[PDB]
RNA sequence: GUAGUCUGCCAUACGCAGGAAGACCCGCUGAACUGAAGCAUCUCAUUAAGCGGAGGAAAAGAAACUAACUAGGAUUCCCUU
RNA sequence: UAAGUCAGAUGGAAUGCUGCGCGAUUCAGAGUAAAAGCCUCGUAUGACCAACCGCAAGCUUACGAUGGACCGGGGAGAGUC
RNA sequence: UAGUGUGAACGAAAGAUGAAAAGAACUCUAAAACAGAGGGUGAAAAGUUCCUGAACUUGCUUAGGGUUAAGGCUAUUUAUA
RNA sequence: UAUUACAGAUCCUAAUUGAAGUAGCGAUUAUCCAGGCUUGUAUCCUGGGGGCUGAUGAGGAGUAGGGUUUCUGGACAACUU
RNA sequence: AAGUCUCUAAGCAAUGGAUGUCUUGGCUCCUCACACGAUGAAGAACGUGGCAUAAUGUGUUAAGUAACCGGAGUUGCAAACAUCAUGACAGGUUAAUCUUUGAAUGCAAAUUGCGCUAAACUCGAUCGAGAAGCAUGGGUGUGACAGUACUACA
């Protein structure tokens, strides 16, 4: 009954990507349950401290952000 | 055959813009031929005139630059392009000029009560 | 599918061009062995719930 | 004994630095003595190798052979040698590698930049040896 | 009618705000497990999580202050009390 | 930026084994076909020659600034304590 | 990262050929990139998740026990008490 | 000086026994004969018998979902009891 | 009273990955720094190398280009280029270029949807297109409109 039958009907999709986050957002709701979007501020708290660092700064390139690392290595040195 | 970026500083605008696009058709030539012949040395080639087209854009750019700069430098409100980069705590941070003048009650006693140089006898 | 839209397909693009044996001539080069692609799949056995 | 503290004594941190240096650090690294003929004529001991000149190696397979450098490399960090081959089980010659500081340099070619090195260390050399005493 | 002002709203010129990070810092909000061999005041705790906001440090700071003396003299921190 | 790729035997290879030299303001460490003060990078230590050598703020000789005493004065934070 | 869940989230295993690929030519049996056998490389196969290669389990060879489930202890002429 | 001695924790992780060549290889119409291709086919293809599905059909086509499963060529270490 | 069975031991193997030896990785303590962003950040997506899926560089100038500083091949195969310089490239900065996104900002978005513009710019042969503009909030200035709000002179 709640099992192998029920199972049989599950062709709709409660999750779609997401812009921001790319990754779970939500179609009826409009809410990305990871990052939050659309809010402004992104979602995270001090709970998930271990998940909060997979997504944070350091994860991706870096691209703007690691020259200005490397320009505070020269100057104090 | 591949040609120097120093040497192209000397060749007028106009002068550029012929050769840039000359230079760039026989990159559009050689494309349609690797799906054929495809092969050695002819991926060099390819390689090469991608490198060149580069350098006659990236000189071109620079010699709009340095003109295009002249026209607004040492001049009020200049463009957003040509604003050196700095960071964003350093522009909005103020001048420091203005954080350390002086009260006029204030400049009028440092007259006297400046950090004068001093020191003991042996 | 079919009706699928634009990013939908660009997805569904990047992830058969992915797919495929790594390869000869990395093993060649950087001379380390047992380096698998990670992002190969099966169709039938591995969704990717995108 | 070390007075600078910026430089570190442990062996983790100096063999990282050793095989992920800059690649100026490993043509230098790369280096071999003179044939006390060349000593005498340029005035140095240690100079670093190129693919222009020919080097001698004393001990081993391929003992006391002259022969030009093909190719240096700096990420395996070994030479490549003309004439150092053994053949395969198939008839097809390999040239084999060697660490330079087991080597000497029998022959040299000049570079601008080979004599504008040259020139400092004969004027070290002089400014040293003075300052000792010998 | 025109000529000043007052109040409101719209359009435009020029620089500013937002978002990231948040160990430390500042302001709010605020638990229970637990201990009391039970438990309700009390304790854990003016703590954790939550909301808001800064800097390379922040906050504090130049007496409506201590003292009772043979008198000290902004604030902060360490030792002791 | 010092001083033996020393000689002999063994070995695929010597930095080890036996014996004789030499350096040290350098026997921190690593690399090198095997354990290295003297094979290479270094380490040590002073000497060497280029680059700069400026930003604001205040000066600069007296009724200009500051202070003491004496004469004559005003006031000191309200829905706050 | 692989991978799981609609989702918030959750989250492994996996290092070492040799000094140097010198990574095993060519021939024979075979339908044959099945699998070996000759022959070679190297100091030594260490022969490709390849240094050393333990235990449990298994195979082959050699030697004994067996109606007492097997094992232990003591005693000797070693299969008995 | 200590992350210092293991047979047990329905201990943790990793590998492995007996049971065992045993239980079992289901459900779905039904297969048979001669040829082709091959080292090798009842199974892959051809031809001919004998059958099944028997218009809510293992027929022809689509939403949702899957995402190259479509098509041609080559391949059989593994998988399709 | 039979054994190729079963039990025990030794030697050589198969299986398995313990022990021992190695170590370009951790962990902690101390030091120095924090100068991210409308000049488009952090984060996401997709491109791009001769053979390149991940990661790392990088953005149709896409394993880079220009300038200054280093100064000779930083790896398998293939190819080209460069030597006392007209200067090799896996070197290190700075400046260009800077795709679709994101505070995301012309209005939206499970959509490659739907707009707007004085000149100049650039192709296009007066008139189209591209390129580049256009967000909200608040500050100072400038202008315009609304009012039987206050007031003077009619």
């Amino acid at each position: 009954g709640a099992g192998t039958p029920s199972f049989g009907p599950r062709h709709n999709k409660t999750h779609t990507i997401c812009r921001r986050c790319g990754n779970c957002f939500h179609i009826q709701k409009s809410k990305c349950a990871k990052c939050g979007y659309p809010d402004a501020t992104m979602r995270h708290y001090d709970w998930e401290k271990k998940a909060h660092r997979k997504r944070a700064q350091g994860s991706g390139e870096m691209r703007h952000l690691k020259v200005t690392f490397a320009k505070l290595q020269r100057a104090y040195a | 055959g591949h040609l120097k970026g120093k040497e192209l500083i000397k060749k007028t605008r106009q002068e550029l813009l012929d050769e840039l696009a000359g230079l760039e058709k026989k990159l559009f030539e050689l494309k349609g031929q690797k799906a054929a012949s495809a092969a050695a040395t002819k991926l060099t080639e390819i390689k090469n005139t991608r490198r060149d087209v580069a350098r006659v854009k990236s000189i071109l750019m620079v010699s709009q630059r340095k003109a295009l700069q002249e026209k607004y430098a040492k001049a009020k409100l200049v463009p957003i392009d040509l604003r050196k980069h700095q960071e964003k705590s350093l522009r909005n941070k103020l001048a420091p000029k203005y954080a350390n003048k002086l009260t006029a009650q204030e400049s009028r006693r440092h007259k006297c009560l400046f950090e004068r140089k001093f020191a003991l006898k042996a | 599918a079919a009706h699928k839209t634009l990013r939908t397909k660009r997805i569904l693009c990047k992830a058969m061009k992915v797919n495929r044996p790594m390869p000869q001539f990395i093993r060649q080069m950087t001379g380390v062995r047992h380096i698998r692609n990670p992002l190969t799949r099966h169709w039938r056995r591995r969704k990717m719930n995108i | 004994v070390k007075t600078n503290p910026f430089v570190s004594s442990q062996a983790r941190k100096v063999r990282k630095s050793y095989f992920n240096a800059k690649k100026d650090a490993k043509h230098v690294a790369m280096s071999a003595p003179l044939s006390k003929e060349l000593q005498e004529a340029n005035g140095i001991k240690r100079l670093p190798i190129r693919r222009d000149d020919e080097v001698m190696i004393f001990s081993g397979r391929m003992q006391n052979r002259t022969g030009k450098v093909t190719a240096v490399k700096l990420s395996e960090m070994r030479i490549y040698v003309d004439t150092f081959t053994t053949e395969k089980i198939n008839g097809q010659a390999v040239s084999f590698p060697v660490h330079p500081s087991n080597v000497v340099i029998t022959k040299l070619k000049m570079d601008k930049a080979r004599k504008n090195l040259i020139e400092l260390r004969r004027l070290g050399r002089d400014q040293i040896l003075a300052k000792l005493g010998h």
